[PDB]
């Protein structure tokens, strides 16, 4: 699914990575840059303006989950099917979420890491995290019925 | 689609990049054909390795363009009439790979200057890019 | 950019369709909750089982919705606004759910009426389906 | 990849088809509904308007021979990626279709199958073929690079 060679920027990308504020920070803007998103996560407290939000104590809680869901997925990309089955399940059955939505936190994410990385974010190591995001969505969407 | 709030925010940034327009005109470009290998086949004609003199030629023409938007946002379909004939009736490209470009563009904006780039900012680059390939495609 | 031959291949086919109109917006939505699963997630709510009250009620609601485009092809946006709120802005509905549904709708009309789903019909109705996409989604 | 009932109504179908008459009508229709597609076969000759095209000698053999690969592929279920390998790489390298296309062959062929079966066409034998369909283009798509 990946080279060895991108399996290599990727890990030696992500180890540098602070899993805690990046959380925080791809949810954070998911909800700002895409504001529809907010409903489901209504029960978060505030969410009415970009300040409030980026500082809500429960969309940063919220980031690590999700983040270290990530983390895990690259603990085993020759079978993310399997990592995420639960999670499809999950944002199927019991969160009814369109499947497309996941492009959107793949991108968020995306974005975050390029503006915490910028000269080393290049259009290489990119290119292997559009790989992952693809990946962690279509592993996502698998479980849909 | 793009409140007062959003082209304030806009133009804002655009100062920033000033002289740089076109040099992240080139990079995004070089970054779309590089996570989107798709968008490849619209160019089957150029010289697309790395660093390729005739991408910055047309990563140029992008930022002229990009920057000819940001002062028409008040009426985009006018101002990018001539565009839009071009990619609907003569290259035909699918509505899909202005999502990879108008992304790379962004990813493009925050290696540069994540200064600016705050998420309202973000919030605005993306309806601003979006509204755009809107016209575009159109 | 509907042409003149668009519409009238168009209002011809649907007045040939009468009143099967509901009939074929219910066939048209159960194909699609079928042949795309991911547009259920929209309607966590109904009762999605085969012949099931609630779809064939919605079909009925599409197919007048599409009727009164028909009626008003040279002001979608106007006469579709409603809607539009609706899908674009309360229910946030991925333009791509869109493509699934006017090709089911494609499908079904082509399963009952292969003498007027002529090619040229064929490439009337898509144009049709995808402006009405294009006004439900554009805001 | 298809559990065996749908591929029971998949065969069960296919077997009925006229590969002739289906192949040419498919493709003639890709051209007159989505006629940017033109550009991609100049060769052919009169591609003027829609009675042109559904009788162009070209067209229909065109079709004849997309459709084979499509019973290939049905003949290869469990394995599409290397029974398209080499279209993937023709349609690619040569070729420079960009892969969005290959839904909307895709669809149509869909639709002439329901224009030629009318009620036989289950939403359920559908549902089956857009499976298939899907995993063509999926296949077709896979060594773009
Ligand atoms: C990159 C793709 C995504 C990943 C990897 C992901 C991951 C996760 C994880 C790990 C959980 C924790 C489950 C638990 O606590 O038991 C979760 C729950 C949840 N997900 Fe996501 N998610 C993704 C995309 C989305 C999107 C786009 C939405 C919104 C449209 C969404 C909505 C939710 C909600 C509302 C919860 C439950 C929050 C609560 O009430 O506790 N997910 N997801
Ligand atoms: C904001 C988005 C875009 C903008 C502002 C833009 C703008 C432009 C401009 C200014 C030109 C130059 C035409 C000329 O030099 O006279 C052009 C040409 C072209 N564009 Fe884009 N474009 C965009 C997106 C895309 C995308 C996504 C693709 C497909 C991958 C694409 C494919 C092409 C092609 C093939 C040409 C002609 C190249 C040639 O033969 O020289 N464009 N566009
Ligand atoms: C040509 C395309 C469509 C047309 C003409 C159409 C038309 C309509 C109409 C007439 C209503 C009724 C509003 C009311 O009952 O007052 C409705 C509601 C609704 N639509 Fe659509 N629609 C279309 C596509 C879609 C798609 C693709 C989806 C998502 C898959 C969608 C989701 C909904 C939902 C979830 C409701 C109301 C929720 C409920 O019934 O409780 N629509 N639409
Ligand atoms: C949907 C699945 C598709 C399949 C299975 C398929 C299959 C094939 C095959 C087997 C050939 C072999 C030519 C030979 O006999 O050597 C071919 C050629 C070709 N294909 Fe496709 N194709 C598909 C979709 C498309 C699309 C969407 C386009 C572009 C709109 C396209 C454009 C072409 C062109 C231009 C040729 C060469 C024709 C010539 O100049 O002789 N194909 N295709």
């Amino acid at each position: 699914f990946l080279t060895a060679e991108e399996k290599g920027l990727v890990n030696g990308l992500w180890g540098k990575v602070n899993v805690d504020e990046v959380g925080g920070e791809a949810l954070g803007r998911l909800l700002v840059v895409y504001p529809w998103t907010q409903r489901f996560f209504e029960s978060f407290g505030d969410l009415s303006s970009a300040d409030a939000i980026m500082s809500n104590a429960k969309v940063k809680a919220h980031g690590k989950k999700v983040l270290n869901s990530f983390s895990d997925g690259l603990k085993n990309i020759d079978d993310l099917k399997g990592a995420f089955a639960k999670l499809s399940e999950l944002h199927c059955d019991k969160l009814h979420v369109d499947p497309e939505n996941f492009r959107l936190l793949g991108n968020v994410l995306v974005c975050v890491l390029a503006h915490h990385f910028g000269h080393d974010f290049n259009p290489q190591v990119q290119a292997a995290f559009q790989k992952v995001v693809a990946g962690v969505a279509n592993a996502l969407a698998h479980k849909y019925h | 689609v793009l409140s007062a709030a959003d082209k304030s925010n806009v133009k804002a940034c655009w100062g920033k990049i000033g002289s740089h327009a076109g040099e992240y005109g080139a990079e995004a470009l070089e970054r779309t054909f590089c996570s989107f290998p798709t968008t490849k086949t619209y160019f089957p004609h150029f010289d697309l390795s790395h660093g390729s003199a005739q991408v910055k030629a047309h990563g140029q023409k992008v930022a002229d363009a990009l920057t000819q938007a940001v002062a028409h946002m008040d009426d985009l379909p006018t101002a990018m009439s001539a565009l839009s004939d071009l990619h609907a009736y003569k290259l035909r490209v699918d509505p899909v790979n202005f999502k990879f470009l108008s992304h790379c563009l962004l990813v493009t904006l925050a290696c540069h200057h994540p200064a600016e780039f705050t998420p309202a900012v973000h919030a605005s680059l993306d309806k601003f890019f979006s509204a755009v390939s809107t016209v575009l495609t159109s």
